[PDB]
RNA sequence: GCAUUUGCCAAAGAUGUUUUCAUUAAUCAAGAACGAAAGUUAGGGGAUCAAAGACGAUCAGAUACCGUCGUAGUCUUAACUAUAAACUAUACCGACUCGGGAUCGGCUGGAAUAAAUGUCCAGUCGGCACCGUAUGAGAAAUCAAAGUCUUUGGGUUCUGGGGGAAG
RNA sequence: AUAGCGUAUAUUAAAGUUGUUGCAGUUAAAAAGCUCGUAGUUGAACUUCUGUUCAGGUUCAUUUCGAUUCGUCGUGUGAAACU
């Protein structure tokens, strides 16, 4: 049910904003795309995959898509199924001739 | 030989003034492998006026023994806490033969163990992050510290031990609830530190939305990483 | 208790490593080489290195030599004699499928294309 | 046996977000379980959800966003005068920023906060943050 | 039946008996498997193989520098292939059988390295490697059979990592495709390097 | 603390198991616990059989001397001391049939 | 706590149910039913082993660890005794959450032989148990629960509060 | 510490060391040997849901309007929910 999914990524992520509508959080952390957990400041086993964009002729385009996969999900041997799905979502895993 | 010879791709990027923003390093979770990596960000120009003043402090120095064939072999373990009362903290302990060496060792063990202590507000979000956004907890074998938000002024209600670690974080106001065994000072500091660290770990709503897609600083500076190494 | 110090072994290893071509199956000749080839302080130690280095020479007259690398000399002339094919052992033209294989293919829908299946009694 | 299925359903769900489940099936369900659910949903904790018609007492399936940190009930559902509020707000909630202590009123079921609006509240039900 | 490109890919894939795996199904690999053999053998669905090889390729493509991709292998079978693959793709790999624990953790190894993407031939054989991959935030792509710690592995290329026939050909297909995307070849055009090179040869 | 999971024995369901006397000390030991190794013993030593085969008599179905059947039951206490089962190291304690 | 055969006597789980009944239920002070041994009362029975005892030996000492014998018991009927490292030293009912095969009982599909109260393949309820593993727990040993507890609250019973004197 | 400062005793906090909040109970003290069972404690799910429109404020948002200043009001939309 795409339902809830589309809506959480919906708007931009912005940390602790004060009355003066200022951002304060020293930095805005990466968030695991398949789980929506926070990627640590020292999360050893969490990785950011870089996949490349192709252009209807077998050639490669100077354009890449990234996938953040938190630690645990990568540890439960999810990644392969996790990724293969974040790619369905961003319309890509199914690779037509 | 006060020459910084990078040994990482990070120690590299940093020594050559790139990504110059410590937190930018944390965002990407770039394993702090070198000790100078931190020395870079904090300038030893000592203009004795900014809180960003990195602070190295020792806390515990203990004699540790192994018994052996008519010989009590004594060594020392020490804990150093590193921090800018501005929002970064690092705990470090090292064991060594001669004391001075443990200290300089722990000074470094403490640096690689640098963590971002997220601050926050309790109520009227006025102007400066006095507390922590939520309550967090430090675990260490059998130690339990609880960091809890507070009012302004009600500054750090903790033991002399955590208190010290807290100040070095930049946390100005928080109540603390401690559970079970504290003489184990090592475990105590580790808990405060761990707690303070778990500040970013806590997924609150005022995050929630979706991150600003970015590129790993490696795939960005790729070209460079092959210049001086060539 | 005739065993070799690590140093004695390293020397023989690295000597053979650099001069294989030149090295003989005769100790005396080799000992002379080893001495003209490097810095061996002890005259005695020199021999040990050669005596053993010579030993390795006869163990390479076999080929299985853990720890040693004879690049240009042998290792590489090895590649030069093993890269001449004619028709990929794989026939993209005609290919074969068995029961199971075809079973998976009929599910995939690729059941039948330019590859023929063969039945067996 | 079973009791306060709101609790049955609730933890089953927490165990979900905590394990990282993609969605959850709650077995024994009731009006309460559902109201609480649409209150979490309305506040944006859980995603879309479907109620299957178990000809006995429905089964619900809730989609899991990934923002639920914890959502439990409270043992006997004590009574709570509006005056008894801060006690519980400082007690249950991890901050003065995620105020979600669901209560039962005569005015139905409201958020820890809504009860101050309507100005009544009453018995505690559960919490989520 | 997409263009002949796909047609042939499967011909060769099918050729190297890649769909044939051990009689042990790691539940994790559940999806990637196809028909469970009568004789007891397990068959992988080929679409997944092909399909995944494409991703594997596309992610290696993502790399800015070619040496930032590390091809690892222990088996004698992929030892041959991997070396060639590393060659045509211009990526780093080592022949030394042993992994040398610390290669990615410890910055003082003689073989120290810090690749941005990792490719292992077996999640078992090179389990040590993947184990370290876990410490440096480096993602992995691997040839996984019916039985293999699908843990700490992001890109799966379900196949028979047993017979070099299988292994090498998958490596080949990847590079041949890697070349295409890179622009070292043209989509259609044929590769003039037989899969044979990658075959593990056993001279006398 | 605890040393074993089975504490040496295999009583897994029931509360009580028959007791048996030790092949060597005579001591009473619970069946499940006590060591066992029912062996196929041979009547005469090696080179000693051949001597009895030639001076043998009765038919020769090639079935030789009946082999002795020894049902062995040791209690821990002496089982050990009797070279049977040597104190094994830490993780090897869970190894079954080496 | 329970293992020779066979025959009766009332009982039990699990599985199977498009059968009824429809809260009847969870746990529990009081209050009861049980509870190896050893032990007790009054009769049986008395083969073996054997507390006490009688002897040999061993020891500096041995009424102890070995050896020779032997009474009570050990067996039984009818009474009485209730404790035991009565141990998984881990209260019962309930819901959840990792992987995996192998088991015991029942069921459902299927295949070969064959047409077997058999075998195998595949499911699946329910029952001992094991293997691997946890960004879950712990003081640790270790725990798939000893987990879902500072992010501290499903229901209920019992128990502890430095040690020794002391059960 | 300072016109104050020691000491003795009871008592509060430290005592999540008597604990409803908030403990412990394999091995550190602690599950009863085991079952039955009235008091007590604890108990599954259903019964107007919902929609449309009007109105009063409330908030919040604002590629926005009128006023005032050292920080508020009025107006419009959308929205939610209240009523
Ligand atoms: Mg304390
Ligand atoms: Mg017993
Ligand atoms: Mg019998
Ligand atoms: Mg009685
Ligand atoms: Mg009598
Ligand atoms: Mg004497
Ligand atoms: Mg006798
Ligand atoms: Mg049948
Ligand atoms: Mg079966
Ligand atoms: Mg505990
Ligand atoms: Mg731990
Ligand atoms: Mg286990
Ligand atoms: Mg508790
Ligand atoms: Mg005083
Ligand atoms: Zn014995």
């Amino acid at each position: 049910m795409n339902s809830g999914r589309a809506n959480q990524r919906s708007k931009p992520m912005t940390g602790l904003i004060n009355d003066k509508k200022e951002k304060i959080d020293a930095y805005l952390p990466r968030k695991c795309d398949w789980s929506n957990k926070l990627i640590f400041s020292n999360d050893q086993s969490s990785v950011q995959i870089a996949i490349a964009e192709v252009g209807e002729n077998g050639q490669a385009t100077g354009s890449k898509t990234n996938v953040v996969l938190c630690g645990s999900v990568r540890s439960k041997g999810e990644a392969h199924i996790a990724l293969e799905n974040i790619l369905r979502e961003r319309g890509l895993y199914p690779i037509q001739e | 030989k006060n020459d910084w010879q990078p040994q990482t791709k990070l120690g590299r990027l940093v020594k050559y003034g790139k990504i110059s923003s410590l937190d930018e390093i944390f965002k990407y979770s770039i394993p702090i492998k070198e000790p100078e990596i931190i020395d870079h960000f904090y300038p030893k120009n000592k203009d004795v006026q900014a809180e960003h003043k990195l602070m190295e402090e020792v806390l515990q120095i203990t004699p540790v023994q192994k018994q052996t064939q008519a010989g009590q072999r004594t060594r020392f373990k020490g804990f150093v806490v590193v921090g800018d009362s501005n929002g970064h903290i690092g705990l470090g302990w090292k064991v060594a033969k001669e004391v001075q060496g443990a200290i300089k060792g722990a000074i470094t063990h403490a640096k690689l163990n640098m963590v971002p202590v997220r601050k926050g507000y309790w109520g009227n979000k006025i102007a400066n992050a006095h507390t922590i956004p939520q309550k967090i907890t430090g675990k260490s074998g059998s130690v339990r510290i609880r960091l809890v938000p507070a009012p302004r002024g009600t500054g750090i209600v903790a033991a002399p031990i955590p208190k010290k670690v807290l100040q070095f974080a930049g946390v100005q106001d928080i109540y603390t609830s401690s559970q079970g065994c504290t003489r184990t000072r090592g475990n105590f500091l580790k808990a405060t530190y761990y707690a303070l660290a778990n500040t970013y770990r806590y997924l609150t709503p005022d995050f929630w939305g979706k991150p600003e897609d970015n590129e790993l600083p490696f795939e960005t500076f790729s070209e460079f990483l092959h210049t001086k190494a060539q | 208790g005739r065993v070799r110090t690590k140093t004695v072994k390293r020397a023989a290893k690295s000597l053979i490593e650099h001069y294989y071509s030149k090295l003989t199956n005769d100790f005396h000749f080799n000992k002379k080489i080893l001495s003209e080839v490097a810095q061996v302080p002890s005259k005695r130690l020199r021999n040990k290195i050669a005596g053993f280095a010579t030993h390795l020479m006869k163990r390479i007259q076999k080929g299985p030599v853990r720890g040693i690398s004879l690049k240009v000399q042998e290792e590489e002339r090895e590649r030069r004699l093993d890269y001449v094919p004619e028709k990929s052992i794989i026939d993209i033209e005609k290919v074969t499928i068995d029961n199971e294989t075809k079973e998976m293919l009929k599910k995939l829908g690729y059941q039948n294309i330019p590859g023929l299946v063969s039945a067996s009694a | 046996v079973k009791v306060n299925i709101l609790a049955e359903c609730l933890k089953d769900l927490v165990n979900a977000e905590k394990m990282g489940k993609k969605q959850v099936l709650l077995r024994p369900v009731s009006k309460v379980v559902l109201k609480f659910l649409r209150i979490m949903q309305k506040n944006g904790y859980i995603g879309e959800f479907e109620v299957i018609d178990d000809h006995r007492s429905k089964k619900v399936v809730v989609e899991l966003i990934g923002r639920i940190n914890k959502c439990g009930v409270i043992s006997p559902r004590y009574d709570v005068p509006l005056a008894d509020f801060e006690k519980w707000t400082n007690n249950i909630l991890p901050s003065r920023q995620f105020g979600n202590v669901v209560l039962t009123t005569t005015y139905g079921i409201l958020t820890h906060e809504e009860c101050r609006k309507r100005h009544t509240g009453g018995k505690i039900l559960g919490f989520f943050y | 039946m997409a263009t002949q490109r796909k047609q042939d890919d499967i011909k060769r894939l099918l050729a190297s008996n890649c769909h044939q795996a051990t009689i042990n199904l790691n539940n994790q690999m559940k999806r990637y498997i196809s028909h469970k053999g009568v004789n007891g053998i397990h068959y992988i669905n080929i679409e997944e193989t092909w399909q995944k090889i494409k991703l594997a390729a596309r992610v290696i493509a993502a790399v800015q520098h070619p040496e930032d991709v590390m091809v690892v292998c222990s088996r004698i079978y992929g030892q041959r292939a991997a070396i060639k693959f590393a060659g045509y793709t211009h990526c780093k790999s080592t022949s030394s059988s042993r992994w040398t624990p610390g290669t990615l953790t410890n910055y003082q190894t003689l073989k120290y390295e810090e690749p941005r993407v990792l490719i292992v031939t077996d999640p078992r054989s090179d389990f040590q490697a993947i184990k370290e991959a876990s410490y440096v935030n480096i993602p992995v792509i691997a040839l996984c059979d019916s039985d293999s710690p699908l843990a700490y592995v992001d890109v799966v290329i379900p196949c028979n990592n047993r017979s070099t026939e299988s292994i090498s050909m998958i490596y080949w297909m990847i590079a041949r495709e890697v070349k295409i995307l890179r622009g070292e070849l043209s989509k259609d055009e044929e590769w003039e390097v037989m899969v044979d090179l990658f075959y593990h040869k056993t001279l006398p | 603390p605890v040393k074993r999971r089975n504490a040496g024995r295999s009583q897994k369901n029931r509360g009580h198991t028959r007791t048996v006397p030790c092949t060597n000390c005579g001591r009473q030991v619970a069946k499940d616990k006590a060591v066992k190794r029912y062996t196929v013993r041979d009547m005469v030593d090696p080179s000693s059989k051949r001597d009895i085969q030639q001076k043998l008599a009765f038919e020769n179905e090639k079935q030789g001397i009946p082999k002795l059947y020894v049902k062995l039951q040791y209690c821990i206490s002496c089982a050990i001391h009797s070279r049977v089962v040597r104190v094994r190291c830490a993780e090897d304690r869970r190894i079954r049939r080496p």
